[PDB]
RNA sequence: GGUAGUAGCAAAUAUUCAAAUGAGAACUUUGAAGGCCGAAGAGGGGAAAGGUUCCAUGUGAACGGCACUUGCACAUGGGUU
RNA sequence: GAACCGGGACGUGGCGGUUGACGGCAACGUUAGGAAGUCCGGAGACGUCGGCGGGGGCCUCGGGAAGAGUUAUCUUUUCUGUUUAACAGCCUGCCCACCCUGGAAACGACUCAGUCGGAGGUAGGGUCCAGCGGCUGGAAGAGCACCGCACGUCGCGUGGUGUCCGGUGCGCCCCCGGCGGCCCUUGAAAAUCCGGAGGACCGAGUGCCGUCCACGCCCGGUCGUACUCAUAACCGCAUCAGGUCUCCAAGGUGAACAGCCUCUGGUCGAUGGAACAAUGUAGGCAAGGGAAGUCGGCAAAAUGGAUCCGUAACUUCGGGAAAAGGAUUGGCUCUGAGGGCUGGGAACA
């Protein structure tokens, strides 16, 4: 199961820290009820405008959308931005604004 | 189940259904074990009489042999 | 175990009525609810319907009989009589 | 007429804040909050009975046992395939 | 948009003529497959109570995805929705009922309870019956949820993604099946529909006689239909705390459509403001005593659920009985017992 987390708008507007971002999963994801285990299971990289998290067990993208609103609340921009699944594919989420 | 399966013959079958129908076992673990024990129980019966009749034949073919031994003997 | 010391079905009167009316009652109440031997197929397979109706659980006949048992005391007179007429007639 | 501006308005837990309209707002509408009915209901339909009370717009007087901008009231229209 | 019913008239095709079909040992099956006076059966068609079983809806648990809520801290977590009508075909075949083979005591089969069998069980193989069962067409094009572009005054505009996979039950509402209990109580009729017994009568050779078969064609009158159904739309002289038949019925606690709290839906409608005198109405408490009050223990208080122990006189033997009289009850962390499916001593995994 491979996922991507797209920030390309927000990175582009000068709101969001890719790296951040990745060391918010790479701390908070569980592998076995334990949080910050990935190893070799899991793995997270990031790019220049986009996150992928690859596991080799079955993984959710509705943890990844709830860890990404975490991470959102914890850098008071939940109000500003929301993750949203795109339209084409189905194991990609983006970050827009909402008005 | 364990009639379909020729654990237990029609007879044991009815038995244990009569028994069962009069509240004799509480559960499935002490049926189970009461199985096994009269099974035990009948083999062991079973297999004790076999060697008892097997000895007293063989005994008293040796004793008919005997005999004739001492038949001949007289006979001389 | 022995539920009842004598009651037996007139138990579910409780104490009313009076012992006597319960007593006299029994033997209607064990007599109406019993199985009755069945002349036609040989079988213990007759029940009661309704008062005077006794039909055969086995081979479904339907027999008019007493009201709470099979066949009334008279009712054996009776055929004997009539027997005995039909007999002297015939003679 | 006196009684007399007196007897009374007290069951069914409960209202509050801001705004809008209006000559006039404790009582109309919007939003927010705090409560109640708690599925054998203060919810959603029918039978009988009623007969337009249904829906839209407008409103002098009367009525809605205080009040009303309001309405099961009044006036004009519409509606039951 | 997609179906159905009743009636009418024909045309095409199909079906039968061994004049009135074929198949199966049988239960019976197949879209068709004679027929008039006369006669016969069934459905319509029926009480009440108890257990059990099946189906539909609801409730409930888990996973996938979509959106939303919380996020000082924790929370792969909390919430919402994740749909499939009539009707047509095929499949399936509950509990019963029925048919074929065979002939049973060492009796066996069997239900929660029963019950069944030489009047033919067990066993093996079949037929039929219900379905609010399954699949497909209807039908995704619809509905719902989410994400976008556009007019931005009047395009009821325009596009995409998903609508997925399982578990569970003395759970609740409805329907059905099959047993059992009760009656000195046995718990409607008719319209209408279906089937059957009989066979008078009836036709031809390249056309005739029939045909409940398929498709095609036409028509379907009259009246009611708004709204309330009630703490103001009915009655009670009223916008009266009274009276007036019935359908639906979520979560928690709990035995429980008890009481208490909550979700959907509804609603804050009972003229308002200030104060907190006496006397009242409704609701509590009260030291010591404990009915001395009073006609009278009126009123109030006391008791109360569940589990365990225990329970007298008397008695119509059924009861009395929850007699009386005693003990326990929270939270937290554990232990043991009570099951289903699959796989050839499987007493296992
Ligand atoms: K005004
Ligand atoms: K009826
Ligand atoms: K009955
Ligand atoms: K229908
Ligand atoms: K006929
Ligand atoms: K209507
Ligand atoms: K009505
Ligand atoms: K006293
Ligand atoms: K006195
Ligand atoms: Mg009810
Ligand atoms: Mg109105
Ligand atoms: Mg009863
Ligand atoms: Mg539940
Ligand atoms: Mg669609
Ligand atoms: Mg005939
Ligand atoms: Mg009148
Ligand atoms: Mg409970
Ligand atoms: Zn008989």
């Amino acid at each position: 199961a491979t996922f991507v987390i797209d920030c390309s708008k927000p990175v582009e507007d000068k709101i969001m820290e890719i790296a951040s971002l990745e060391k918010f999963l790479q701390e908070r994801i569980k592998v076995g009820g334990k949080a910050g285990a990935l190893g070799d299971s899991v793995t997270v990289t990031r790019d220049k405008t986009k996150i992928t998290v690859t596991s080799d067990t079955t993984f959710s993208k509705r943890y990844l959308k709830y860890l990404t609103k975490k991470y959102l609340k914890k850098n008071n921009v939940r109000d500003w931005l929301r993750v949203i699944s795109s339209n084409k594919d189905r194991n990609v989420y983006e970050l827009r604004y909402f008005n | 189940k364990y009639r379909e399966s020729k654990k237990i013959d029609r007879h044991m079958y009815h038995d244990m259904y009569m028994k069962v129908k009069g509240n004799v076992f509480k559960n499935k673990r002490v049926l189970m074990e009461n199985i096994h024990k009269t099974k035990a129980e009948k083999a062991r019966e079973k297999t004790l009489s076999d060697q008892f009749e097997a000895r007293r034949a063989k005994n008293k073919a040796s004793r008919e042999r005997k005999f004739a031994r001492r038949e001949e003997r007289l006979a001389q | 175990t022995k539920r009842t010391k004598k009651a037996g079905i007139v138990g579910k009167y409780g104490t009313r009525y009076g012992a006597s009316l319960r007593k006299q009652i029994k033997k209607m109440e064990v007599s109406q609810h019993s199985k009755y031997f069945c002349e036609f197929c040989g079988k213990y397979a007759v029940k009661r319907k309704a008062v005077g109706i006794w039909g055969c659980k086995d081979c479904g006949k339907v027999k008019a009989g007493g009201a709470y048992t099979l066949n009334t005391a008279s009712a054996v007179t009776v055929r004997s009589t009539i027997r005995r007429l039909r007999e002297q007639t015939e003679s």
